[PDB]
């Protein structure tokens, strides 16, 4: 019952509580996805949890149903709400249409929920933002990256993580069509680029992939050295 | 923050609203003093006419609650009648809801808890009356009580309220500890020996409760002239 | 700070004024009504080269025969936007014909200055939408555009200019439009994009242009279309 | 409470004594004393207003009991026998305070 | 109507600022002992009035909740009459769904779960009584303590109100486990003695027992029986 | 004049790790400093006693 | 100025200081000037044009079945105002049959846009109405006001710089209660004709007038019909 | 800053949202009532701005149940609400009980209406002082009147607006037991001539034994036969 | 109004939650009962409040409350709230059954009250659950594990996270991940503990089983002097 408006208009347009929004997913992990042609791919850098984690509670990487799927990056909370939230709705454009549930349509389910939380009253825009990758009824690997302010773009890298600046700069340089091959130039551009970043894969990085509406894989650490190396070898 | 603003605790404790608003019963000042009779609880208040312009029949405190049970408020004029509405409607709530007519005490528990209410939420202010109130019911004798604007009636003998209250107290205090039907050297002598007017019977109104007839009756200048020229003794 | 339903000691709302801007932040878009039909166009702004820029909705068809054209703080506008067209379809099901252009505008622009912090249930508006657009549509009136405002205040249009050039733009648009189409708005108002240009050589991949024209229904232009135009500049 | 930090350092003072305001064991003493330097016609009593012990200096005790003799030459009288004592005591036996029901 | 917004609050240090000024404001009332006794309690309370003015019949401060337990309190005068009221009516939604008597670590469950939601919950200040509870429940006594920030403990003596502290170092010396009936009302009277501002009179004070018969109030003739017997 | 200082020698009442540990960073860092010229120790200053 | 979270609060001299101050927001809103004669009343309305060219924010309004209005202020907020006006009497044609009369309406909308001027954190209706319409007796004509204060006036003008306006036509009072039609709107625009900034003409674009009385429809006269109204050099 | 806010006390006791209120019927024109034993007559002081405004341009003598009436003094929009609301209340007794409003009570509850409106800081108070007035066959001719306070006198020559200050005097100095009303509504304009001290375009209403329970703007005769009580 | 407001539901301009960092404070001045599992089952262990004889019997403590047959939760930080809360979680495990027919699988139940204490931080303007609890418990699906969980709203498993004061960093020098024997376990905690102690003044509690059922014990008062007397040196 809470009624304050707190997204409110300050002068010269800006809306405050939203880029408070915009430092609270400049600090959060370092997720990053490739639209890798055939295949797509996310990776996000973890902390220290093989002193003492669960690596299978530790998961900025989800699944929404099968194909789709999202790394949140920022306050780790919040956005477990809105993965819940798109599970439900998911499933019921299962009900009604009955489709391999397209990104596109999740994705704008997500960005106008948030936006919907930027005009309610009183309830705290978001401080998560989104990787909606997947496929369709014809494969068409489409990623999507969506705001805090409610707005999704159909973007190919969208590094969007805390030290993700160099990542999209970087990802804005090395990738043109060297990355058109089945997994291994794609994985190898994303462990590159995280890599950039911080340290080795054998205490840091974790990834997924998605293969053509099957498949939702991830790495165990045992893999991810063996593309590490072979990065390393470059 | 706002401790002076809020009714919410300051630091040391003591919430600065209900000391506000017990300043605000001593706005004015028209004066209650009530006296209790082991058969017959008299009221009496001091009732000033600005201007022989008010109708004085209609200025009044001296309000009639039931057939058994009246009342007196010293408080902001404002903040009494929506008081003793609300007292009226407990009163014949309770003798719709539960039988019998309610008895004097748990009524002003009642006022007192919605009160209490006042004090306890914010977005309200405490309303500055507090309502000296009598009545007598079967079992024991006649009865008074007065809630705070905090909502702590207590059950006397005999207090006051309104402006000075501290002087009249410490004349019944003084003038109780010697042991009074007629209560003629008690009621009205309270008021003529702190503010010393030697009243008229125009300005003081008196209601009565007895023993022998429990009915609130809200005396004339005919009756209490007589109970006037009774102090040449 | 102060709420939002306060009027400014200019003489306005705070949050409507302060809805103004955040109209110069946002991108461009501009529309010109001819005599055979209404031309949109917006410079998207991509920000980085890495990517796909043929899904940043600027103009976006309310109806088969009504284009919008918004700017400011985007995807703001999608419930409103959402309320445009489910507003027309409601239309065309109760009365079984097309619309106007003021009456899915008088719909939206309802929603405008329709906001409070203590209303009725949570499902309301806090913030005025930040969002200025304008509806290019054909009708049995005449082909017209009608600029709104976040403060619900919309009006008809010939040559409209919103975003950051809303005066540079408008002053060169002011200048430049008098007689119709015969195929040269479209071409003679990119060349006020090609004024306006902030980061690249206004090619088929940074600016949206869709036409409304009586004798189809609306033309969202694809790329070889708009490079087919670009070239005769 | 603002003296100086720098008086004391054991040298300058090496003492502090306190007075206490005194309380029950000891106003019956002072009452006893400054009591005992006056005529009473033992009408008086003596633990009854040693009885509510609130706050009071010896000073007051002066006040009270040199006011029950002064409010005693109203009818020229040698002695006090009741009200000039509780009489001057309540008048200003403290003249009161400002309580504050509910708490407490 | 209503405000549907917390006034209590946490501080910067980490603390909750409201709760800490209200355990002031029953650190300011009036001082109340409580005595886990072998077989049964004894809750003695201190009713000092303005003047020898008022019935001292007519209001309590020992009294009971329905069945067999009583709770006394220290801080503000009608807070802890709507305690009352709610712990009456959660102890008889109780009673009419199970057809016991409550337990009394029930009731006080319950009344130190609608004392938290006032440490929240639009505009209402916290109560400020920390109240402490009886009660026989089978087999053996139980004692309690209601916060007003909402926690509660069970011991064996306790003391709440001004100076507490000699209270609770008063019955840490001077208890014992076997020590169970009157004698637990001697030492109650001898802790109200401590302080009292003066002569211990019987109208001043009144207990409440909890002697395997139901919780009842002492009658003034009792209180001033063992007040001969000091 | 601020007098306050009272001289004071070696009658502690009991504190031997206390005096080791005073000891240990206040004439150390003064009459001995070149083993902490050669030690890598940059410079001990500043104690809080706290009790 | 803690008196800026304020229609709650009082100045303490006397002033509730900010539906006042809505008063000033029809101030500075568009002039505008109606009328009434024995037998019909009129408004005439000169149309702001701030942009290209336009139907400059067309100002008089169709409310009703004679009982028109005149906005001046915001234009949203107006066409809220009298969507009100308009659906309830509509409802005073459905469910009594007969027209509603022009008193019972400017006191009911005089109760409408006075509850926010009471309640909290509501701005109240900032626009000036200047309704005009023709019940049983003579053809009345109400400014009513932010400040829910309406005035059963003559001949009022409100707006920018209208109260040169009403200095013209406060003292040529004496000409109403006759002057017909043809000679009572140039006697109209020729009080309007002073509001303007001094330079030379009441054009047929900016000024749209409305007639309403005895045996004819409140009817609008826009850019075409106002043609006919010509005359005054001044 | 103890101010702004109805649910804040000062530290004496003095909510000043109602006082601030207080002054805001102080900066508005008289409205005087005079009580006598057949009625109640009423007169307002008219303050016309302009010759814009025609007759009776702003109501100020209301009625409410077809005997009691509505002289009020300060905003014209709180007063107009409550006054349509004590019609709403009269219709509520009239409808609900059948016998026709006492005015004590009906004093008695648009009083608690505006009090009770005084306890929230989610309103604010009203801004009008504004007395009744009626007779029934056996009531006598009771008026009452209302601050913003919430507060309800019974008076006999009330008088609420700028120059009550003035006007209370010359009241008290007029006769007021025993007369039969027809002169006094014609003393009435003795009263607002004096008053007034600066085009003071009054207006009379009362109940009486011309009337029978009701209320009329005069008729209209003593506008032209209390006018001719200027060179006083 | 809006000036009394605490506003608890707004970022910072560093992006973080004002008073969401003020319960993690909150943490640290009352707060112990680590947690260790092993291939066995999982113990807390736990402190009371201080020394203070007058204490007379729990049932069970203050800090260790049971759930259902197979979880149970300990409780750092202000105990008012958490109390309630855990009565809360308490219905949700029990309508899982209801609507199940299964022990609720303790993940499921974490993720429940982690999403409704959320709430409370999201919106409704109210201040958050000052308690950062953690859990312990078993399923037919995973092994024995316990998850941990604070006032922000995320959680995680944590094999031998400590919660309140002097923060855990040596138990991620000395737990073996791969086997534990949950003797030794007791042993640790009683490491940890006695740096960090009869059960006057330990409260320390294991869940184990036999022959399918989860037993819960409170590890009653002779067992504690069994292992204070079990170090020498340590």
């Amino acid at each position: 019952s809470y009624d304050r408006a707190i997204t409110v208009f300050s002068p010269d347009g800006h809306l405050f509580q939203v880029e408070y929004a915009q430092e609270a997913v400049k600090k959060g992990s370092t997720a990053v996805g490739v639209r890798g042609r055939d295949i797509v791919v996310l990776g996000v850098e973890k902390a220290s949890v093989a002193k003492l984690q669960d690596e299978r509670t530790v998961r900025k990487i989800c699944a929404l149903d099968d194909n789709v799927c999202m790394a949140f990056a920022g306050l780790t909370a919040d956005a477990r709400i809105v993965i819940n939230r798109a599970r439900v709705e998911c499933q019921s454009h299962r009900l009604t249409v009955e489709d391999p549930v397209t990104v596109e349509y999740i994705t704008r389910y997500i960005a106008s929920l948030k936006q919907r939380y930027t005009q309610s009253n009183g309830r705290r825009p978001f401080g998560i933002s989104a990787l909606i990758v997947g496929f369709d009824f014809d494969g068409t690997p489409r990623l999507y990256q969506t705001d805090p302010s409610g707005t999704y773009h159909a973007w190919k890298a969208n590094a969007i993580g805390r030290g993700a600046k160099s990542v999209r700069e970087f990802l804005e340089k090395n990738y043109t069509d060297d990355a058109i091959e089945t997994d291994d130039l794609t994985i190898k551009l994303v462990i590159k680029a995280l890599l950039e970043v911080v340290e080795s894969g054998g205490k840091n990085i974790e990834l997924a992939v998605m293969r053509r509406d099957q498949s939702l894989k991830i790495l165990n650490p045992e893999e991810i050295e063996k593309y590490v190396a072979e990065i390393e070898k470059e | 923050g706002f401790d002076r603003h809020i009714t919410i605790f300051s630091p040391e404790g003591r919430l600065y609203q209900v000391e506000y608003a017990f300043k605000a019963i001593n706005q004015g000042g028209l004066t209650s003093v009530a006296v209790r009779g082991k058969d017959c609880a008299v009221i009496v208040t001091q009732k000033k006419v600005p201007d022989k312009l008010l109708d004085s029949s209609t200025v009044t405190h001296l309000f009639k609650i039931t057939e058994n049970i009246g009342c007196v408020m010293t408080g902001m004029t404002a903040d009494s009648r929506s008081q003793v509405q609300r007292a009226r409607y407990e009163a014949a709530n309770w003798k719709y809801k539960y039988g019998y007519e309610i008895p004097v005490d748990m009524l002003c528990k009642r006022i007192a808890d919605i009160s209490q209410v006042y004090t306890q939420n914010a977005e309200m202010r405490p309303l500055g009356c507090c309502m000296i109130l009598i009545g007598i019911d079967e079992e024991q004798g006649p009865q008074v009580y007065k809630c705070d604007p905090a909502g702590y009636y207590c059950g006397f003998k005999a207090t006051a309220a309104g402006v000075k209250q501290t002087e009249s107290t410490s004349f019944l205090e003084k003038k109780v500890k010697k042991k009074f039907e007629q209560t003629v050297e008690t009621a009205i002598t309270c008021l003529s020996t702190v503010l010393s007017i030697d009243f008229k019977p125009s300005e003081i109104e008196v209601g009565v409760v007895t023993v022998e007839n429990p009915k609130f009756r809200i005396l004339t200048e005919a009756e209490i002239d007589a109970h006037l020229v009774a102090l040449a003794e | 700070d102060r709420g939002v339903n306060t009027f400014s000691p200019e003489g306005r709302l705070f949050q409507v004024e302060y809805a103004i801007e955040a109209i110069k932040l946002g991108s461009t878009a501009i529309g010109i009504q001819t005599s055979e039909g209404v031309c949109l166009a917006v410079e998207k702004r991509i920000t980085s080269p890495l990517m796909e820029p043929s899904s940043i909705e600027k103009i976006v068809e309310i109806d088969a025969h009504i284009g919008c054209a918004m700017s400011g703080l985007i995807a703001d506008a999608k419930t409103l936007i959402d309320k445009a067209r489910v507003e027309t379809q409601n239309h065309w099901f109760t009365y079984n014909e097309t619309m106007t252009v003021e009456s899915v505008t008088q719909a939206v622009s309802n929603l405008a200055l329709q906001f409070g912090e203590e209303d009725a249930d949570p499902g309301a508006m806090s913030r005025p939408f930040g969002v200025a657009l304008l509806f290019g549509g054909v009708d049995e009136k005449g082909p017209q555009l009608f600029h709104m405002d976040p403060s619900g205040t919309f009006v008809q249009c010939d040559a409209r200019a919103i975003g950051s050039a809303s005066e540079g733009a408008q002053s060169s648009l002011q200048e430049v439009y008098h007689k119709s189409m015969t195929l040269k708005e479209a071409i003679k108002s990119s060349l006020i994009i090609l004024k306006q240009v902030m980061e690249e050589k206004l090619n088929a991949t940074n600016i949206e242009l869709a036409t409304v024209q009586p004798g189809q229904n609306f033309h969202m232009f694809t790329k070889e279309e708009l490079e087919e135009v670009i070239k005769d500049i | 409470d603002t003296l100086d930090p720098a008086l004391l350092r054991p040298g300058r003072l090496d003492r502090k004594i306190e007075f206490p305001l005194p309380d029950r064991r000891q106003k019956r003493l002072i009452f006893s004393t400054i009591t005992s330097k006056m005529n009473l016609s033992e009408e008086v009593d003596l633990e009854d207003y040693v009885a509510r012990p609130d706050k009071i200096s010896g000073a007051d005790i002066n006040s009270i009991c040199q006011e029950s003799g002064m409010l005693a030459v109203r009818e020229n009288r040698y002695i006090v026998l009741a009200k000039d004592f509780e009489k001057a005591y309540k008048t200003v036996i403290k003249k009161d305070e400002q309580e504050h029901e509910f708490y407490k | 109507r209503g405000y549907s917004f917390s006034l209590t609050t946490f501080s910067p240090s980490g603390k909750l600022v409201q709760i800490e000024y209200a355990l002031a404001a029953v650190a300011g009332g009036a001082p109340s002992v409580g005595i886990k006794a072998a077989n049964g309690v004894v809750l003695a309370t201190e009713k000092k009035q303005k003047s020898i003015l008022y019935d001292e019949r007519s209001v309590h401060k020992v009294e009971p909740i329905t069945k067999h337990i009583g709770l006394v309190y220290s801080g503000m005068g009608p807070d802890y009459r709507v305690l009352v009221h709610r712990a009456r009516k959660l102890a008889q939604q109780y009673y009419l769904v199970y057809q016991e008597p409550i337990p009394t670590a029930q009731l006080v469950q319950r009344v130190a779960s609608v004392m938290q939601e006032y440490t929240q919950s639009g505009g209402v200040r916290p109560f400020g009584v920390s109240l402490l509870i009886c009660g026989w429940n089978e087999g053996r006594p139980y004692l309690f303590q209601s916060d007003p920030s909402g926690a509660y403990f069970a011991w064996k003596a306790t003391a709440m109100g001004k100076n507490y502290v000699n209270g609770k170092t008063f019955l840490e010396k001077r208890y014992n486990e076997d020590l169970e009936l009157e004698d637990a009302i001697h030492t109650a009277i001898l802790t109200l003695k401590e302080s009292f501002e003066g002569q211990m009179t019987e109208d001043n004070i009144e207990v409440g027992i909890c002697n395997e018969a139901g919780f009842r109030r002492l009658t003034p003739t009792e209180v001033k029986d063992y007040l001969a017997a000091i | 004049v601020e007098k306050v200082p009272d001289s004071t020698y070696e009658m502690i009442g009991g504190l031997d790790k206390q005096i080791k540990e005073i000891k240990e960073v206040i004439e150390l860092p003064v009459k001995h400093p070149e083993l902490f010229e050669a030690l890598g120790i940059a410079q001990p200053k500043g104690v809080l006693l706290y009790g | 100025n803690q008196y800026d979270n304020d229609v709650t609060v009082w100045s303490p001299q006397g002033r509730i200081h900010q539906i006042e101050y809505a008063m000033e927001a029809v101030k500075q809103g568009s002039a505008t000037v109606g009328l009434k004669s024995k037998t019909h009343a009129v408004l005439v309305a000169l149309k702001r044009a701030q942009s290209e060219l336009a139907a400059h924010q067309k100002k008089i309004l169709h409310v009703d079945n004679h009982i028109g209005i005149s906005i001046a202020g915001l234009t949203a907020d107006a066409r809220l105002l009298c969507n009100f006006m308009r659906q309830e009497c509509l409802d005073s044609r459905f469910v009594f049959d007969r027209p509603l009369p022009v008193s019972r309406l400017v006191s009911l909308i005089g109760s409408k846009t006075q509850i926010p001027t009471q309640r909290y954190g509501r701005r109240p209706y900032g626009v000036g109405l200047l309704i005009a319409g023709y019940d049983d007796m003579g053809p009345h004509i109400f400014q009513t006001c932010p400040s829910a204060n309406y005035f059963d006036c003559r001949a009022m003008s409100i707006g920018a710089r209208s109260q040169s306006a009403r200095t013209y036509l406060e003292r040529h009072m004496s000409e109403f209660m006759e002057c017909n039609l043809d000679e009572l709107v140039k006697h109209g625009l020729r009080a309007l004709r002073e509001t303007l900034p001094a330079e030379q003409d009441l054009t047929t674009k900016n000024v749209s007038i409305g007639i309403v009385g005895k045996d004819l429809e409140f009817t609008i006269y826009d850019d075409d019909d106002v043609s006919p109204f010509l005359d005054g050099l001044e | 800053g103890y101010d702004l806010s109805a649910s804040t006390f000062s530290p004496d006791g003095r909510v000043f949202q109602v006082e601030y209120a207080m002054k805001a019927v102080e900066n508005s024109s008289t409205a005087i009532g005079i009580r006598c034993k057949d009625g109640v007559v009423f007169g307002v002081e008219k303050l016309v701005l302009s010759k814009l405004y025609e007759e009776g341009s702003n109501k100020r003598l209301f009625n409410v149940d077809r005997h009691v009436g509505m002289a009020v003094a300060g905003l014209l929009a709180d007063a107009r609400s409550l006054a349509d609301i004590a019609r709403e209340e009269a219709s509520n007794f009239r409808s609900n009980f059948g016998y026709n409003i006492p005015l004590k009570h009906l004093a008695d509850r648009v009083a608690m209406y505006v009090h009770a409106y005084t306890l929230y800081s989610a309103v604010r108070p009203f801004g009008c002082s504004f007395m009744l007035g009626s007779y029934s066959v056996n009531d006598g001719a009771q008026l009452y009147m209302i601050d913003p306070s919430g507060v309800s006198y019974g008076y006999w020559g009330c008088a609420i607006g700028k120059a009550r200050q003035a006007a209370k005097t010359e009241i008290e100095k007029l006769q007021m037991k025993e007369m039969t009303c027809r002169d006094i509504v014609k003393e009435v304009a003795k009263i607002i001539y004096i008053v007034h001290d600066e085009a003071f375009e009054l207006e009379l209403s009362w109940v009486g034994e011309l009337t029978n329970g009701r209320h009329e703007i005069v008729p209209k005769d003593i506008r032209e036969e209390a006018e001719k009580y200027a060179k006083e | 109004s809006r000036r009394y407001d605490s506003r608890t539901t707004i970022f910072s301009p560093e992006g973080r939650l004002y008073q969401v960092e003020y319960a993690m404070e909150a943490i640290g001045h009352a707060g112990t009962c680590l947690g260790i599992l092993a291939n066995d089952g999982v113990l807390l262990a736990a402190e009371r409040r201080n020394i203070h004889k007058l204490l007379d019997e729990v049932f069970f403590s203050e800090k260790i409350y049971k759930l259902n047959e197979d979880m149970a939760c300990s409780v750092a930080g202000i105990t008012s709230d958490a109390n309630v809360l855990t009565n809360e979680l308490r219905l949700i495990a029990q309508r899982y059954l209801l609507q199940y027919q299964e022990p609720i699988p303790c993940e499921q139940l974490v993720t429940a009250l982690c999403d409704i204490k959320q709430a409370y931080t999201q919106f409704g303007g109210k201040r958050p659950f000052g308690v950062s609890l953690l859990y312990i418990g078993w399923d037919k699906h995973y092994g024995f594990q316990l998850y941990q969980s604070d006032p922000s709203g995320n959680y995680g498993g944590w094999k031998a996270t400590c919660i309140g004061n002097n923060s855990v960093s040596m138990l991620k020098q000395d737990y073996k991940e791969g086997e534990m024997t949950l003797k030794s376990a007791l042993a640790l905690a009683i490491k940890v503990l006695n740096k960090t102690l009869s059960a006057e003044k330990v409260e320390i509690a294991t869940l184990t089983r036999e022959n399918g059922k989860t037993v819960i014990r409170v590890l009653k008062q002779k067992e504690v002097e069994q292992l204070i007397k079990k170090h020498e040196e340590e």
